[PDB]
């Protein structure tokens, strides 16, 4: 997951928050205040069933 | 199925072509649009039309890191020297953006406004893309860097810096912003409204299919390399193009040794002149049992000589001549004896018994086809014409 | 363009097949040579895998 700055277009980065945490650009002031909770999800892959299942 | 709905009409308007641009921001997704910003100064440069614009930002708001703001601003211009400065105030309270332009011709594009019942066109006089400008931090690397600090002939026409001048020697043009939200939009949007009735058949739009083909997609070559003489192997079923008729039969039979009339005019087309092709068949054909045969002599030029791969000889037509009389006489070459009866040898005879009969056991050859109607047609003068052709024929030969 | 008749005369065979060369008195040929194409993306994975 890849954020962009609306001021400046340039990916965004987390900082150091001095209340809640931060996205800021890099380079222009705008600055983005962490408000809510929020995940990715993965999804990762499982083995599958033959010698999962063959001799039990 | 047929064109049964919506038959809109198509109307034209040149009142905005030279005023017409089209500006867009990839960056800017369509779902807003910058209708609550200021836009403090808008340029053209309108030699080689290019565009830049100043437009203001709010600071106070909690999206702006003031902290941050005046931190940068006070390296982006002089500290406190501001000899060029950008921003008067310490803070980011403005941005600029640059454009790029699309393409080196605009013609075959054109805007479009919708109407029910009527569509409105006009073309566009240029297509620009449009960047935001990263070059403050050139300029506080700029300051940076600054505060820590005849003739001979050359091959350099392709040069940055020539265009660069060609570029600079253009001043830059400005003008007053208004946005969309000015009853000025609405007041020249209506000049795009072209007068004119619902429908009027158009002065142009006259050429034929075919026509509007030909010059949609021209010859690539606008002269051809060899004649249609056939120099060299040539179309045949696509009629030779510009050729005479009494040339084109002379192509035709060429190929084909024997052949009657009555398949030609396919080839020719059925808008042939009869009587001319008449006249022009006894030039290249002679007539034996129903069918026109392709005369020797120019079937063989002068200067020819025995071909294939045997006995060399010179141009002897008497031979071929009077194997054809013999056809001419007799129903058919019932005899082998005919190569010495004029005391000729096989190979001399055997390729022109080919070129119309056939052989049969132990006796001999017969044509491959029979006598044909020529006779439906009225001119019972050939068969007399060519009886004293036979005739002078045989008294030549008969010199044997 | 001449005919099996008068190739005779130059002492040539009318079945020769031509296009070589004759070169200090040697018929030489010049053989079709293969090439790999030019001007066109590909991928692949190097011997380390990459
Ligand atoms: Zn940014």
């Amino acid at each position: 997951m890849l954020l962009f700055c609306p001021g400046c277009g340039n990916g965004l980065i987390v900082e150091e928050g001095q209340r809640c945490h931060r996205f800021s650009c890099n380079t222009c002031p705008y600055v983005h205040n962490i408000t809510r909770k929020v995940t990715n999800r993965k999804y990762p892959k499982l083995k599958e069933v033959d010698d999962v299942l063959g001799g039990a | 199925d047929d064109p049964v709905v919506q038959e809109i009409d198509v109307y034209l308007a040149k009142s905005l072509a030279e005023k017409l641009y089209l500006f867009q921001y990839p960056v800017r997704p369509a779902s807003m649009t910058y209708d609550d910003i200021p836009h403090l100064s808008a340029k053209i440069k309108p030699k080689q039309q290019k565009v830049e614009l100043e437009m203001a930002i709010d600071t106070l708001n909690p999206n702006y890191c003031r902290s941050k703001g005046e931190q940068i601003a006070l390296n982006v211009d002089g500290a406190c020297a501001d000899e060029t400065s950008t921003y008067s105030s310490k803070l980011m309270d403005k941005q600029t953006f640059c454009s790029s332009q699309t393409t080196s011709n605009t013609s075959r594009y054109a805007a479009a406004l919708y109407r029910q019942g009527e569509l409105h066109l006009t073309p566009l006089h240029g297509i620009l893309q449009l960047r935001p400008s990263f070059s403050y931090l050139d300029k506080a690397d700029a300051k940076h860097r600054e505060r820590e600090a005849e003739q001979a002939r050359q091959r350099r026409v392709q040069s940055y810096e020539f265009l660069q001048k060609k570029h600079a020697e253009e001043p830059w043009v400005h003008l007053h912003y208004y946005g969309l939200r000015d009853s000025r939009s609405e007041h020249e949007r209506q000049y795009l409204l072209c007068p004119g009735s619902s429908g009027v058949e158009n002065t142009e739009l006259v050429k034929s299919p075919s026509e509007y083909l030909m010059m949609l997609m021209p010859p690539s070559q606008e002269e051809e390399k060899d004649k249609p003489v056939a120099p060299s192997n040539v179309l045949s079923m696509a009629q030779l193009r510009t050729l005479p008729l009494a040339d084109q039969i002379k192509i035709l039979m060429k190929n084909v040794k024997v052949m009657p009339f009555a398949n030609l005019m396919s080839l020719l087309g059925p808008s042939i002149d009869s009587v001319a092709v008449l006249r022009g068949i006894q030039k290249v054909a002679m007539l034996v049992q129903g069918n026109w045969v392709v005369k020797s002599d120019i079937l063989y030029p002068k200067d020819s000589s025995s071909p294939h791969s045997g006995v060399p000889a010179e141009v002897l037509c008497r031979g071929r001549d009077f194997v054809m009389w013999k056809f001419t006489q007799s129903r058919w070459v019932v005899r082998k004896e005919v190569a010495t009866v004029t005391k000729l040898c096989a190979e001399d005879v055997k390729d022109f018994l080919e070129h119309m009969a056939v052989v049969r056991i132990n006796k001999g050859w017969e044509f491959i086809l029979p006598y044909d109607g020529e006779f439906i047609k009225k001119h019972p003068d050939v068969v007399q014409r060519q009886h004293m052709l036979w005739t002078g024929i045989q008294a030549k030969l008969e010199k044997v | 363009g001449k005919t099996p008749a008068e190739f005779a005369k130059l002492n040539e065979c009318p079945l020769d097949p031509g296009g070589y060369f004759i070169v200090k008195g040697v018929e030489k040929v010049i053989l079709i040579q293969e090439q790999l194409s030019k001007n066109r993306i590909i991928v692949e994975a190097d011997r380390k895998g990459a």
